[PDB]
Formats: structure tokens, sequence, C-alpha cells
């Protein structure tokens, strides 16, 4: 419902008030946890919009399709058929 | 090939576009200096859509900047991705509207109104085959609704032919920024019902409730906001720019989605969203996809479906997909909670299937429904105009830039009358 | 370059996107999937020799489905040497073992026969198991061998 | 709890499909295991074989369970790659003509002392060629000299793989001096069959790419150099893949050369068709099961073709012949003890060697071994 | 003796381009164009070690067109037979028949002319198409009329894909569907259906594939097409033609619908657990667990049959199972007709392709049928039309694009005589 | 083939912190949740599916959920060496504890938890599909784990019902005690526990604290040892389910061959040979000296006498090097022995069970590596015995009326007193009555 954050106000989440946890696991991936403007602020004028926002937003690192993997469905089922090789079991030519 | 154009109005238009820029620069692999830098030949093919090669591959996208106060541009090019943008498409007046609805269409609109004109057609003819123009702005702003409204009428005055879509955010009771948000945002939808083809819905208080709960971010600033939205409007876009098993355009879904020619006012959604301590829980399969496609916590608009009923919905699937496991997925859904989807129209979902899914992930999905309980939100903003109609607060404001009270009895009567057409079909 | 080492390129090109999941895994299986669809009966007289119903026939080492106007016939072969001209221990039939060919000189009549013409006959028709592929009729004229006529070649 | 997984394919002759399976072989248990890499089913419970040599299988070989001939293509996990990498080391250990003379004692001491010869031809190299090979010495009168005596008599060119293969393989060769080497180390077969420091025996390599570029030169991808072969006289003997695996190919190569002359030799795998073809004299004299086995124990692995020839130069079939003994193992041990085929033929179709049987067809099968196997 | 095939649409061309696959791979031709004379109907031989088919591609969305042309096969279609427009119908019967079509199929049926042209013994003509969206529907059908004004005599065979009852992809499939059948009844000769949630249901069934994509249907739906046309491509003990289907199938001008069925759908292991033979085959080509239209033959009445047979068949067995069948009591024929089949054999059996799931068979059999279980996958539809047509849903789509309600109320009501012919066949 | 297993207490989840490190080092799982990158997992592999679930790619989340009310010992696990093995949304934890009263445990706090506890078990349910039951772990004398740990027990009944539910208990010892009011916990949790579980098993733990003095002679043992050797009782019981042995049992026959009445089923455990490094070299352990040593009373887990109950019904699972003739000697000694007698009425009482893999050793433990073990699991008149036990306890702090304003401060009452006490003195007639 509403998050409770009263604690772990520096750039640092020792204690296992609020939610910790995936504070913590935000720590590591991008080393700023709740707004970069509070480490900024720490580290010391700018504000806080410039932010990288794709892995806080929408990434997983376990699932990510690197762009070299990235083929149409038709390519990957329209094959050379002389040459094929992405399949475990093809009736081999046996003249 | 087909033509995107797109157009931001005022301060959340241009914020959330820079954003989308952002994005669709990333899916396209072309770093912020303006040139290529990607590694598959799956993106050189389409960005024409996208972008213009001017001269050793820079790449400079088709967009039209607009708005009245330098505050906002500076914000465009401080961020990177920002000297990317044309010099001439950042049209841009010296005034300033602030919240004032007759201020953004009739005055400043109209010294305004025929520059961004030149560039829009600049930039429309520049192009050889238009699929339409993608439009994001405000409804609570005045530079944005206003000004963005007038450029609504007169495109579509000019160009009839072409799709388009408007990414509008809706002012929130809870949530209100600014004080006559109902006197903005009643006469803005007024107009959209007549000019605009089709409106997906956006607010800001569930997209934060959205950053509470599935996300689980601590502090939910706009640029995540902006990413969720952006994220949205390239799950509707890939179509065209990715080869799949069912491409379905932009037309494609307006057909799909609009039975009645003022019954356009989507729900959107995006899956698949989860926190940054959780990302391994979960499986890519449809089945997790879909539970979280219909639940109504992952609606970006605050109308419970649950409190209506659908007349239709769509699916648009990014990633390599077993089409079986999609459609009979859809044939559950709809079938389960029957009650929830209109008894009139067999086969209320249509589906659609691309190859490619956004940088980032495996296999993602962007839902948009065209429900009844919409009527919920324009009966929510429709009782506040009422309540400040009653005694003309905030009025002369209004009534001494030119627009009159009939303008306001116009805007009630036929926001009433809609929202009985939308109680009708329930 | 290494597919069937590392899983996660399983799935890349596997044509749906995902790879074959694990028995246990997939919710619908065993009795559902069986193909029965291929099945029918066979109505067998008691001595009908061969079927007219359209079944598959057993081959013609098997001694049963009118093998024995089969195994006379010209363009048969077998792999294996005929009884008469076995020699061991191991799979003698009682009747066999204590009835062979009386006469020397009709065992060498028999012999010089057989070697020079039916042992060497054909031998690509063989296959790995010693099971010889019966000829498959091409073309629509093809016959088989001469039936009415059947005393082609006489006097031997 | 030790796995050693490989992916080794199988082509079922029946319905000709080729499917990868994964093999896992515990060495602890003696154990080994197989599951089906396309349906992710298992193919075998996880059976206890110990059939299987620990040594035979080096990612070359074909394998043998449950009479599927399954040749292992790939290594499966970089775990298995790094430990068997650290095995198989390539060396050259080419003879020289002096010692070529016991040459089978030689790869007899090989095989006890522990190696793997992956390949293996015998010819005779003309002085061009000659001095293709040591290249790197064409300066030295020394070795100047050297390229022309090594183009004299019959070399024998053969690959050894074992774990610190150049550093175990040079040590047994001995320093270059032969008689030192008799002071020294007597063992060492430079020592045991050297003359002096110009006519020793047991050349090596020392350093793995002057191995490599001398096995490139040697066996090569298309390479066949200084063929040395005989036209009529000489008869056939192929050293099956029983006793190149047991390495006994040793024991047997100098029981034969103590009475006849070996004019040529190799060592290399033969498909099923190659194998099944060469062998059809034996189609309709031998029942269908045994032929079978025969062409199936012959296409089983590595196999070694001596081209065995005569002192005299009258004829070799018929006294290599009886040399062999007779095609029993079994019946020939009885009452004939002196032939190879009872010393170490193991059973019927376990036998120890092959040899041809007709005077008529000699020339056609050394020929066929020696030109049309090698240039197809 | 020449065919030549046109491909509408996105489902029209991706069937195409499984089927194009399946020819180069029958005739062993190269993906580049020429062979390491029964190739003579589909490919043609241009100058020398050179094959080009004899076929269009054509769509109104550039994306799969040009797809196809940076696919595989580059140098083997010809660079003009692959038509494409720049912009989708997107689900719009009436955009795809009069904005779009007006422009397109002048070119179209300008190429295909010379097409037939360069041809000499033209058999007719095969159209693949799905009437649930709009470019298959819209111009297929308005191509499929000058057609038919073009040649007419030339019989036109079709193989349409149709929405299934439940499993369904767009909303609007019903007035597509009901538009172009309209058309379908009085231009199209023979007929056949191609649904979808029966070759769902076969592919999780008998191939256990258990994640279906598309490909997959397409792959078996080329099996199905080059079965029917091997009797003209290769020499057999029985062949038949084109023409056949016109006369031995057909008892009245405007019943042309059919039931398919293909045998034996077995994957690459229970090829070794089964012993195939023509009996059980003949058997597993009439339960309707191996249709590819998703209707239960037990409630309707068969009209004519016929059976495609590949590979080593023997006109004994083939015979003594349809007597069997005839025999059998479990499904019935129409009195009306008493001799209602019709066998065709051809020697060659059916190829693989390399990364398909169907196993090298020895024999096989194509079944298309014709039956009344047809009239109700029409009734079916008609329900559901009428739902939605009661509350004038989505006709301002089409009146804009420049039709009226005229054409919607016609073609129901054709659709209704259709019905009624059905229900008197039936009697 | 699947079973999920959930936590309830801080025993509970300490349990399963012993528990699922000893699964993955048995399938080889490193505890950052994935195998080794150099070995490879063998494609059709699904021996670690029963609890595993593979999401993905390279990645295997246990099916358990551990909760509890107090975050102390929760989020000791999110931050231990565990943290990437569960990742933290099944971690479930309340705000604060229900502390040793069961009202609170089962009324006031229970209303909170418990519906996220059934909507998560009911997602796990549903990523789950051939489903054998549940298994819960809970000691009986806390608060936490008693009172919403019968609710939880309650509403899972409720849920599926025909599902069997293997209850691993801990009951307080009659002299060690490190509670006070955990009589009353104990009626109250068995007022339920009778009526919810299919299977119970009893651990007691004064009987362990005597095992590890004795056998493995470790003269003071920390809760880590005691753990440890439970999670080798739970691996061998499942064993039969995760491998293949030469006569494997599932979880539904204990169902059937361990319980002959629908109210008598608590199953005393055992197991052998618990022997320590050096022990071992001098000892060789063949099957019939385990047989034996599973029998008597100095290597049980309850601290009971069989001599005094007459044995309902055995189970015998051996992992190892186990040939099935000896076992069957084995149990033909047994059976003709004097020392130790079977209830009259049932002639045959054994159930047993062989598998191929031997225990595994923890790195850092006790245990050294045995080629062949024993899991002995009953059924007597001596729990008949236990019961009355602790019913004796519980009538003696009830007469003064002692404690009880916690409990009615809460808002329970009387009546649930009254009928928990009458519940157990059916239940002690009832096995005075089959004992018989
Ligand atoms: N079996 C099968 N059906 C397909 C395939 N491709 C498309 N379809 C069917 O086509 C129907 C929708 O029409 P589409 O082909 O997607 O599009 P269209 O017919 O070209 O019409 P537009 O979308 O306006 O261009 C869907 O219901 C699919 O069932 C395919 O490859 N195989
Ligand atoms: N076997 C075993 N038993 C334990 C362990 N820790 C506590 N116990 C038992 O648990 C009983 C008391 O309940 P606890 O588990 O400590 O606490 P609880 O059940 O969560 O109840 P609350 O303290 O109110 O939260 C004691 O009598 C102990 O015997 C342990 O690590 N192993
Ligand atoms: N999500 C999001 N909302 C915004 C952003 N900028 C403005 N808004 C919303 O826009 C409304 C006010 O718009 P406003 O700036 O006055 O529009 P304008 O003045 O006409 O340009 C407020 O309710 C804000 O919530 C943004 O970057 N992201
Ligand atoms: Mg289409
Ligand atoms: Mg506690």
């Amino acid at each position: 419902t509403q998050p409770y954050t009263s604690y772990n106000k520096q750039d640092e989440v020792p204690t296992l008030i609020g939610n910790w946890v995936e504070e913590r696991e935000l720590k590591e991936l991008t080393g700023v946890t709740r707004n970069l403007a509070a480490s900024q602020a720490l580290k010391d004028s700018l504000g806080d919009a410039l932010t990288a926002t794709h892995p806080r937003v929408i990434e997983h690192v376990q699932a990510q399709t690197h762009a070299a993997d990235w083929q149409s469905t038709v390519q990957a089922t329209y094959r050379p058929p002389s040459d094929a090789t992405r399949n475990a079991a093809a009736y081999v030519n046996t003249s | 090939m087909r033509e995107i154009v797109h157009i931001q109005g005022g301060q959340c238009g241009n914020q959330i576009g820079a954003k989308f820029w952002e994005v669709v620069s990333d899916e396209h692999g072309i770093d912020p200096t303006g040139t290529y830098h990607g590694d598959s030949d799956l993106q050189l093919e389409r960005i024409n859509v996208y972008f213009n090669e001017a001269t050793g591959g820079r790449y400079v996208p088709r967009a039209i900047l607009m708005d009245l106060e330098p505050g906002t541009m500076d914000s465009v090019r401080s961020g990177p991705y920002g000297q990317i943008f044309r010099p001439d498409n950042f049209v841009f007046g010296q005034t300033g509207a602030g919240n004032n609805w007759a201020k953004g269409h009739y005055t400043e609109g109209a010294e305004l109104i025929d520059s961004v004109l030149d560039v829009v057609r600049k930039e429309a003819e520049s192009c050889d085959c238009l699929q339409g123009f993608q439009v994001c702005h405000s409804l609570g702003g005045g530079t944005g609704s206003g000004m963005g409204t007038l450029l609504i009428s007169k495109i579509r005055e000019e160009y009839p032919d072409r799709m388009m879509l408007t990414f509008s955010v809706v002012p929130s009771p809870k949530v209100s920024d600014t004080v006559v948000e109902p006197y903005n945002a009643t006469l803005s939808v007024h107009q959209l019902v007549e000019n605009a083809d089709e409106c997906m819905v956006l607010d800001n208080e569930a997209l934060y409730d959205i950053c509470f709960r599935t996300l689980k971010l601590t502090t939910p600033t706009f640029g995540d906001l902006n990413h969720l939205i952006s994220a949205v409007m390239s799950g509707i876009t890939c179509c065209l720019r990715f080869p799949g098993q069912l491409n379905a355009d932009l037309r494609k879904l307006a057909v799909n989605l609009i039975p009645f020619p003022r019954l356009h006012f989507f729900m959107v959604g995006f899956t698949p969203l989860t926190s940054r301590g959780s990302q391994q829980y979960r499986a890519l399969t449809v089945p997790e996809l879909t539970q979280q496609m219909w639940d109504a916590k992952n609606m970006m608009c605050a109308a419970d479906p649950r409190h209506g009923r659908y007349l239709t919905a769509s699916a648009l699937f990014r990633g390599r997909m077993s089409t079986k496991e999609v459609d009979e997925q859809m044939l559950n859904v709809q079938n389960k909670n029957s009650s929830y989807f209109v008894e009139w129209i067999p086969n209320n979902v249509k589906s659609s299937v691309c190859d490619i899914p956004p940088k980032g992930l495996k296999m993602s999905a962007t839902f948009i429904g065209n429900s009844t309980a919409i009527q919920e939100m324009f009966k929510r903003v429709s009782e506040q105009f009422t309540a400040m109609f009653r005694r003309k607060a905030f009025l002369h404001w209004y009534t001494g830039e030119g627009m009159d009270e009939m303008e306001f009895t116009e805007a009630e009567s036929n926001m009433n009358d809609l929202v009985s057409e939308y109680q009708q079909y329930q | 370059s290494r597919l069937m080492q590392d899983p996660k390129v399983q799935d890349w090109a596997s044509i749906a996107g995902t790879r074959r999941s694990l028995a246990t895994n997939v919710p619908d299986g065993g009795p559902r999937v069986n193909v029965n669809l291929l099945k029918y009966k066979r109505d067998a007289d008691f001595i009908s020799t061969t079927p007219y119903d359209g079944g598959p026939s057993y081959n013609a080492e098997t001694c049963m489905q009118n093998w024995a106007e089969d195994r006379r016939d010209k363009h048969y072969k077998s792999g294996f040497h005929p009884k008469e001209l076995r020699r061991s221990t191991r799979y003698d039939s009682e009747y066999s073992a204590r009835f062979k060919p009386t006469s020397a000189d009709y065992v060498g009549r028999l012999t010089h026969t057989y070697n020079t013409t039916s042992r060497f006959e054909g031998l690509t028709r063989v296959g790995t198991n010693g099971i010889a592929a019966p000829v498959l009729p091409k073309r629509s004229a093809d016959t088989s061998g001469e039936h009415v006529f059947y005393a082609k070649d006489g006097y031997g | 709890n030790l796995r050693y997984c490989f992916i080794s394919e199988w082509l079922d002759p029946a319905s000709g499909i080729l499917w990868k399976y994964q093999l896992f072989y515990y060495p602890e248990s003696k154990e080994v295991e197989m599951v089906d890499i396309k349906n992710r089913r298992h193919f075998l419970k996880r059976t206890k074989y110990e059939e299987l040599k620990p040594s035979l299988l080096f990612l070359g070989s074909v394998v043998t369970v449950f009479s599927r001939q399954l040749k292992l293509t790939e290594y499966g996990d970089e775990f298995t790659r790094n430990r068997m990498e650290s095995q198989s080391e390539r060396t050259l250990a080419m003879i020289k003509p002096d010692a070529y003379k016991n040459m089978g004692k030689i790869i007899n001491a090989i095989c006890q002392s522990g190696f793997l010869i992956s390949k293996l031809r015998i010819g005779k190299l003309s002085k061009e060629e000659a001095g293709e090979f040591y290249a790197v010495h064409a300066g030295k009168p020394f070795v100047d000299r050297l390229t022309d005596f090594m183009s004299s008599g019959r070399v024998v060119a053969m690959e050894l793989v074992a774990p610190g293969a150049i550093r175990k393989w040079r040590e047994l060769i001995g320093p270059t001096d032969s008689n030192q080497a008799r002071a020294e180390a007597p063992g060492s077969l430079r020592a045991q069959f050297g003359t002096d420091k110009t006519f020793n025996a047991c050349h090596g390599s020392d350093a793995p790419d002057t191995a490599a570029e001398e096995c490139n030169f040697w066996f090569g991808p298309g390479r066949y150099p200084g063929k040395c072969d005989l036209a009529a006289g000489t008869t056939l003997c192929l050293v099956k893949p029983h006793l190149v695996a047991d390495g006994a190919a040793g024991l047997v190569i100098d029981l034969i050369q103590e009475s006849f002359e070996v004019t040529a030799g190799g060592l290399y795998n033969l498909d099923r068709n190659a194998a099944a073809e060469f062998l059809e004299v034996y189609k309709g004299v031998l029942p269908a099961g045994d032929f079978n086995s025969m062409v199936e124990q012959l296409t089983s692995g590595a196999c070694i073709a001596l081209e065995v020839a005569d002192r005299d130069g009258a004829d070799a079939v018929e006294p290599f012949r009886q040399l062999a003994g007779p095609l029993d193992p079994e019946l020939g041990r009885v009452l004939r003890p002196a032939s190879l085929r009872a010393r170490f033929g193991l059973d019927a179709v376990r036998n120890g060697v092959h040899c041809t049987d007709l005077p008529e067809d000699g020339v056609l099968e050394v020929n066929y071994f020696f030109t049309i196997l090698p240039t197809a | 003796r020449e065919v030549i095939s046109i491909h509408i649409g996105q489902a029209g061309i991706q069937v195409g381009n499984a089927c194009w696959e399946l020819y180069c791979l029958e005739h062993g031709i190269q993906p580049d164009g020429q062979m390491p004379d029964a190739f003579n109907t589909f490919f043609s031989e241009t100058g020398a070690g050179k094959h080009v088919p004899r076929c269009i591609f054509l769509d109104l969305e550039p994306t799969v067109v040009d797809e196809v042309r940076t696919g595989t096969y580059r140098q083997l279609f010809h660079p003009e037979q692959l038509i494409s427009g720049k912009e989708d119908a997107a689900n719009n019967f009436a955009r795809g028949h009069y904005t779009i079509g007006k422009e397109i199929v002048d070119l179209a049926l300008d190429r295909i002319r010379k097409l037939a042209d360069n041809c000499t013994g033209l058999q007719g003509f095969l159209v693949f198409n799905a009437v649930g969206g709009g470019t298959g529907s819209g111009l297929g059908s308005l191509l499929l009329e000058r057609l038919s004004v073009d040649y007419g005599k030339k019989s036109k065979l079709g193989f349409t894909v149709y929405p299934s009852p439940q499993v369904s992809t767009a909303v609007v499939e019903p007035y597509n569907s009901v538009l172009s059948t309209h058309s379908l009844l009085e231009h199209t000769d023979v007929a056949v259906m191609l649904d979808n949630e029966a070759i769902y249901d076969i592919c999780r069934r008998s191939l256990d594939i258990e994640r279906p994509t598309y490909t997959n249907l397409n792959r078996l739906i080329a099996q199905v097409i080059s079965s029917l046309t091997a009797s003209l491509r290769f020499d057999g003990a029985l062949n038949v033609d084109i023409t056949e289907f016109q006369t031995n199938l057909v008892p009245y001008p405007r019943i042309h619908f059919m039931l398919s069925s293909y045998a034996p759908i077995i994957s690459a292991e229970k090829a070794y657990h089964e012993q195939l033979s023509v009996a059980e085959i003949t058997n597993a080509a009439f339960e309707p667990a191996s249709m590819m239209v998703k209707c239960d033959p037990r409630h309707g009445k068969y009209m004519a049959c016929c059976l495609m047979y590949r590979g080593d068949v023997v006109p004994k067995d083939v015979n003594a199972s349809v007597a069997t069948i005839k025999t059998k009591r479990t499904i019935q024929f129409v009195d009306w007709c008493p001799t209602g089949f019709k066998c065709g054999i051809n020697y060659q059996p059916p190829t693989v392709v390399p990364g398909g799931d169907l196993a090298k068979v020895q024999r096989a059999v194509c079944m298309i049928s014709n039956s009344t279980a047809i009239g109700e996958i029409f009734s079916r539809l008609d329900h559901k039309f009428d739902l939605m047509y009661a509350k004038r849903a989505f006709v301002h789509w089409y009146v804009g694009e420049g039709m009226e309600e005229g054409e919607f109320s016609e073609a129901r009501e054709d659709l209704a005589a259709l019905e009624k012919d059905f229900e008197e066949v039936g009697a």
C-alpha cells in the first residue's frame, strides 16, 4: 500500500526497516537507492532528471536477449536447406 | 514506408517525448551522437519510419516539439539524446500559458499554430507514405492541452485520411496538480471526441500505484513514469518496425477496437513488470504474461474494469512465441470471467505477434482495452465541473479572453451525452 | 556454434522460441496424445491363406499369410542356406536331423544346381539382417514375373 | 559423483536419421549413461557397462554400447574439455630406416610405455620431399647429408598422444647421440637401436608448433607423401580394432616382420559402407549374421593395414596365410599354436588379423587399401 | 501440363513460402536456382541452369514481401513476381476491395497474363488466401472475379483459411468472411477449407509438438497441396488431373466446399513404432480427429470423396479398404449418389524437410471429401454475424470506405440461401 | 510428482535452513541457485524437479515458504548465505510476534497473515502440476508455529482436503523444556492436529540430545547439529521420490500402510547409523546391525520406551548399497525375536523400501560418509503414553487457572479449554482401546 522509509536516508541500506530487500537489490545493480538526487546530494548546482532509468523500470538480466539473437521467425524457420545445422536429428544423406 | 510523425505538446508532452525518443533510439541502436552503432541488420531496414538519414549516417528524428516556456526546451536539450533533434523542430513561443485553456487555444495558439503548421507540413511532405500522426500531451496544462488540441483540429482538417493516436494524461482527485483541471479537461475531451481518432488515456495515480506495488520502487521519479509510458508507445508501434507472424498496424487496431465513432477512449497496460529483487521468480511464458495483463492493478488508468464490461480488447505481443498458447490463453480469459465482456460481440480480443522484444526483455505484451468503465473517470470530472460552474469560480480568466459560457455548457452536455452512451452499452 | 552444449541457444533457434519441456513438466500428455488412430480389425476365416482385408503382411521368412506360394516363387531369395544342405548341431528340428537325403549322388546334383545358380543369384537385395527386401513394383505396366505362361523355359 | 560428458551421434541404419546423444561416463563406478538431446528424455537408465576402456574414448573413437556404434563427436562440458585437453598432446614420432627392421618392437615399447597411436603411415620419400621435411635445417651440411640418408630406406611416420607427450616422448628417445646414451641409460630407444649420432633411429618433435607443421606434412588434410607399394606377389594383413585397442599391434608387426618384409602400412578408420564393400567376397560365402558381425567389427574403430611381402619375391599369399593359421581363433589354437591368430586372436569374430585367402585378389585388396581408400 | 499458383495476403504468402520450400526440395532444386522434366509444371527453365517458379506473391504491406526478398530464397523468386503495396488493408473488406485493389490488381493481372503466355499447357489457377483479413479477402475476391471474366473456363482451385468457431484472432472476421463468401461461391470452382483449430489439435495430438506456431501449420498444408498435385508432377499407376476434382466431386454448380484430411500425421519416433499399411491409414483418414476443418461429419452425409495415394500402393489393397469403408455403417453416404469414391495413385513417396517434424513415410493418403457438415459451418458463422449486425456494430468503417448496408444484407441473405441449399441436398 | 513444504515458526524455518542446504548439496546446486558453470546439467534430468522448479534458464527456486510473525529469524535468512536461493517474495514475515500465545497466534495476527499465505500457496500449487501433497514444519510448543500453524492447516484442508499433509512436529520434552505455557499450546494444537493432518511424525528434543551425546559423542550440541540430522531424516524419507530405487514408495503409502485408524496417526521416527568419523573406521556397518540399531530406544527421535508399547506397524527406508536379500533376512530375524512384540491383530507389520543413492555428507558436518542408512518410521502405543504425560502437566497448571487470563484477554474462553482437555482424554481412551 504505502512504503515506510524514514531510515536509510543516506545512500546505503544498513538497517532492515522498510522495504530493504528490493532497495538492496537495486543498490547492487545501479549503486543508487531511492532517488538519484539523494546520492549526488550526499556526494557533494544541478537537478535529478538525468537518470539511467532502464535497469530500474524494465530489464531482466537472465532473460535478456542480445541483439545478436534477434531473428525473425521466418529467418529462424527457413534456414538454407543444403547446410542447415541448427537441428539435432535430420535425415542424413546416405548414398 | 509507412511514416509516423511525432508531435509533443507542453511540458508533459515534451518530457515524455524526450524519453520516448530515447527508447526508440535505443531499440534501433543509434548512439546519442546520431550515428548507428547497433549490430543486427534487422534495425537498418525500418528506421525510415522514425528517422531520416541526413549525411554521414546522421539519423535525425521526425518529431515536432511545441511549448511556450524555455524551461522545457532546456530540459529537452540538456539530457542525453538531446542534440539529435533538428534545430528547426524547436518551434517555440516565449510568453507562457499557465493553466489557461483560453490562452492556450485562442491567444497563444493564434500566433504559434501557424508556424508549427509550417513545420508539420514540411516534415509531412518530407516523407512519402504517411501512416498518421502520434501526439503526446496533457489535459490539465494550458500550453499542452489547448495548443495541442488546436493543432489536432487543424491537422485533422487538412489531412483527413491519416490515423491519429493521442496519449493524453488526465487529472486525478487524490493527486490533483492544478486547480482548473476540470475547466481544461472538459473542453479538451469535448474537442477530442470530434477530432481525434483514438485516445489512450493515461493518469498519474495508476502509474504511481504501479511503481508502488508491481515495481516496489521507493521513490518513483518522473523518469520512471515517462519510461513506462514510452514503453507502451514502443509496444504499440512495434508492428511497422519489425517483422512478425501476424502484423497489425495502427489502422488494424482501430477497426478491431472502435465499434462506434464516438466510442474510442481506451485504457492501456504493459507486461511484464516486476521488481529488481524479484526478476528471477518469474518465467516468461504466456500464462504468466496474461495473468498480469488482465490484472486490474496493471491498468494505466484509474478505472476498475471489474466495474463494467469490456467492449473490445487488443494484445500486441513481441518476441518469438507460440500462437496456439497465445490464442488459447485469450480464449480462457474470455470464457472464465465471461460476465465482464459484452454479450452481442463474439471474440472481443484481437491479438498480434511481432518477433522483436524490447531491448532488455525476452517476451513482452501491450494491452489496449476499450472498456465501458471509463465513464467512471468522466463522471469523476463532470461532477467537479458542475460543482465549479454552479457558482462561476475561476471563470473570468476564461470569459475575459474570448470564451463564453455556452462553451462550458456545450462541453458539459457532450460529456454527459457520452457517458450516457457508455452507460447504455453497459 | 555450441547448439546443444548450452540451452539458452537451444531456445534461440527453436522454432517456437522455447525448447521442449520435461516430461513431468508438460501439463497434458500420456493417455491423451496416444496415436491410436491408425487402427483396424482383420477378419480372418478359419483357413484363409491370404488376407483380402488389406492389413499389413508378414515377411515371407515368417510362415504365415500365404507364405507357401511365395517361398515357392522364382524371384524369391532366402538369406540362409536350405535345410537339406545345412550342417551342424544347434537348431536341428528332430524331424530334420533324422530325415536327410539318403543318396550322396542326389546330394551332389542338388549342390551343383544350388551353388551355380541360387546361392549367389542375388545379393544386393539381401539386407544387413539377412532378410531380403520384397521387389517393389515401379510403373503401371511393371509385372513381377510370368504367372500365366509359367513354363517359359523348359527341360532342366 | 564424476561425469565425463560427450556429444556423440548415432545414425540408425533402418531409419537413416542421425541424432546426437549426450553420453556421460562415470569412471568411478565403471558406469555409463546417455540422454537424448532433441527430446530431453533418458535413453539409458544409468546402466553399468564397464565393457569400454577409459583409454578408448579420446573424442575420436567409436564406442559400442548395446550394439550401437556411436562415435564421440564433441566435448559436452567445459569441465570435461579441460580435463581431456590436458591429457591429449600431439607429437610426431617418425622412425628412421635403421630400426625400421624392428618397428613392431619399438611400437610395442610405445604402447606399453603408455601412448595412443592416432595416425600411422609407412612410406619411403624421395630426396625432394625429404628436404621438404627437416626444412628448418637447410643450411647445415650435417643435415644436408641427413636429408639424403633419410630418403633411402622405408620410414614409419606415426603420431603419439598422451599427457605430457612432447616431454615423455623426447625423453624415451634419448639424446641425439646413441653411444653416450648406451653408456648412460640403455633403456632409451635411441640407445637401444642406435648406431651413431647420425644413424639415430627414434626421431621425434621438440616444440608444439614444430610438431604441428610436421604432422601436417605427414598426415595433412589431403596429403599422401612418398607412397611405397608393390604390384604383385604381396598379400595384405589387417590388424583389427581389437589389437590396436589393446596395443598388441607391436606384438604382431615384429612377429610378421621376422619372416616377411612389410612394404606399406597405415592406421585409418573406415566407414560401414566402405567396410562392407571391401568384404563383398564373403557375403555368399558366410552366413549373414556372421558376415555382418565381421563387417561391423572391422568398422568398430581404427585398424592397421600391413602390405606384407615375401623375401624371395615369389609369392606372399600362400605362406602368409599358413602363418595366420586357421580362420577360427579357437580351432587354430589347439593344433596350430605358432600362428598369430592362435597367439593373440580372441574369438570367432574377435580373431587376431585378417588375411586374403585367394591368390587372385592379393593385388586387388592391397591396391584398394592403398590407392582407392585414401584418394576417396 | 503446367499450373500456376497465386498467394494473397499475410497468410497466402506464408503458406506459399512453405509450399515453395517443399517444391524445391521435392525436385531437388538448390535454393539459388539450379539443379546440381517433371519439374516443368512449377519451375520454368530460363537460359541454362536456372529455374524460376510460376507464382506471384502479393500483399499490401511490403513487410512480409521484402522479408521474403531478404529470406533464404533470394535468387529463386523472380524479382518482379513479388508484388507489394505500400500500406495495409487492415482487416477491412471494403478497404481491400475498392480503395487499393483498384490500383494493385491491374498490375497483378497484367503480370499473370504474361506468366500464362510464357506457359504452354496451363491446367488452371491455384489460389491460397485467408478470408478473415482485408488484404486476402478484399482484393483476393476482386482478382478472383477479374480472372473469371478473363479466362473463366480454366479451373480455379481455392484453398482458403476460414475462421474457427472459438479460437479466433480478429473481431470483424465475421463481416469479412461473409462478404468474401458471396464471391467465393460464384467464382471459385473447387473451394477447400483450411481451419486453424483443427490443425492445432492435429499438431498437439499426432505430432505432439506442445507449442506450435504458424510455420508447422504452413508446413503440413504444403504437404497436402504437394500430395494432390503429385499426380500431375510424377507418373503413377492411376493418374488424375485438376479437371477431375471439377467432375468427380462437384454434383451441383453451387455446392463446391470440401473437407480435407491427410494421413499419416506421424512424428519421427512413431514411424518406428507403427507398421504403416493401407488399411489403417485409409481408416485414419476418416475420423474427425484427422480432418483439417473443425467439424464432425457424423452429423452429415457424405456426397463424394477423392483419395490421392503416394508411394508403395498396390490397387488391390486400396480397393479392399474402401470396400470395408462402404460396408461400415459408422459413417453413412447419401443415397442420391451410390458410388461416391474416386482413387488416384502416384508412385513417389512424400519427402521430408530438414527440421520438419513429419517422418519419412512409405505411403500417404490425402482425402478431399464433400459433405454437409460444411453447411453446419456456415450456419455457425451466420449466427454470430447476426448477433453483431443487429446492433449496427463496426458498420461505419466499411461505409466510410464507400460501401453501404445493402451489400451486408444481400450477403447475409446469400449465405441464408446457401443454408437452404445444403438442407435441401442433405435430404 | 511434486511436493511442497511450508515452515511455520522459529523452529520450522531453522530446520528448513538446514534442510534446503542439504538438498542443494545433494543435487550439486551452488547456493546462488544454479549449478557450477563448469559441469553441464543432464538435459533430461528431472531428479531435482520434485522440489525445485527451474524458472527460465539456470535457476532453481525451492517449492517452500518460510513464514512467521517475528522478522528476526526471517530476515536473518534474507541476509544469510542463501540470499540468492530464495528471492524475497516467498519469505513471508509479520510485524509482531504471537509470543507463545496460542490465541494470539490463531485469532489476532493469523487473520492478517493467513490470507497472504493462502494466496501465495495457491500460485505455488498453480506452478505445480502433479502435486503429491504438503509437508509442514512446526514446533507446537511455541506460539507462532502452533496457533497460525493450526489455522493454516485448517484452511489448507478446506482448500484441497484430499491431498496428504505430512506434519513433522516437535513436541515438548517432559523434563527438558524452555517454555512455560507450552503444555497449553500443545493441547490446543493437538485439538486441530487430530482432524487436519493425515500423517504426523513426532520429533522430540531430549531424545536428539541423547543421540548426539551417545552416538555422535558430541558432549555439547547447539541447534545446528540437531537440525542437521533432522534434515537427514527428511531427506532420507523423500529420497524415494527424488531417486529411483529398487523398491520405492511415495507419499501416499504412509497414508495406507501406517495409519490403521483415521485418528491414530503419530509416528515415532528413528535413524541409523548415526555415527561419527572415528567410530566408523573401527566398526563395519552392514544391514543386519543397522536394522538392529534402528529399534533400540537409544536411537529414537522421541524420548519414550517402545518396550512399554506394542508396534502397530513399521516402515524401513534403506538408502545406499543394500540388496533385498539381507533386509529380508534382517526383518525375518526381527520378527522372530521376542524382545519386541507387534500388536497381535495385525500379523504383517513391516513396509520395506530400498533406494540406490547413498546419503551424502555436509561440509563441516559431523556425520561421516556411510555406504548405507536406515530410516525407521513406526507406530505404537508409547505415543499414547506421551499424550497422557502432557495431559497431566496441562491439568496441573489449569487447576489454578494460571496464565488463562492472557488467552481470555485475547478473546478466547473456557469452552475451548474444556473441549481440548476432553478431546485428549477421548484420545487417550482410543489408544488404550486399540492397544488391547
Ligand atoms: N494457418 C495459418 N493461418 C494464418 C497464417 N498467417 C495468417 N493466418 C490467418 O490469417 C488471419 C488474419 O488475416 P491475416 O493473414 O493475418 O492478414 P490479411 O489476411 O493479409 O489481411 P490484412 O491484415 O488486412 O493484411 C488470421 O486469423 C490467421 O489465422 C499462417 O501462416 N498459417
Ligand atoms: N529442533 C529444534 N527445535 C527448536 C529449535 N528452536 C526452537 N525449537 C523449539 O521450539 C520451541 C518453542 O517454539 P519456537 O520455535 O522457539 O518459537 P515459535 O514456535 O516460533 O513461537 P514464538 O516464539 O511465539 O514465535 C522450543 O520448545 C524448542 O524446543 C531448533 O532450532 N531446532
Ligand atoms: N508522468 C508525467 N506527468 C507529467 C510530466 N510533466 C507533467 N506531467 C503532468 O502534467 C500535469 C500538468 O501539465 P502541465 O505541465 O501544466 O501541461 P502544460 O503546462 O500545458 O505544458 C500534471 O498533472 C503532471 O502530473 C512528466 O514528465 N511525466
Ligand atoms: Mg494481413
Ligand atoms: Mg517463535
